[PDB]
């Protein structure tokens, strides 16, 4: 089982990494959406100014 | 993404701060104008009286 333990250690990192990569992508997607909302707001506010 | 969001947010805040200042100045103009408007209405009634 010593070998299997090492493999499962990698599998935890992999599943965690996939979750982290997915969460990072989701966060980046939200950030771009917010930057877009802020940019749209900025344009309207610049016109408002 | 965070840096760009921070920059866009900073620009929005700066533009909003100017908007609030302009809104306060616009309110003050309405107040002063109201004083001149009262006078204008008073003078029109006074002129017609004279």
């Amino acid at each position: 089982m010593e070998g299997k333990w090492i493999t499962d250690q990698l599998r935890w990192k992999i599943m965690s990494c996939k979750m982290r990569i997915e969460q990072l992508k989701q966060t980046i997607c939200k950030g771009n959406e917010e930057m877009e909302k802020n940019s749209e707001g900025l344009l309207k506010t610049k016109e408002k100014n | 993404v965070e840096k760009n969001r921070k920059i866009v947010a900073e620009n929005l805040e700066k533009v909003q701060a100017e908007a609030e200042r302009l809104d306060q100045e616009e309110a003050q103009y309405q107040r002063e104008y109201s004083e001149f408007k009262r006078q204008q209405l008073e003078l029109d009634d006074e002129l017609k009286s004279v």
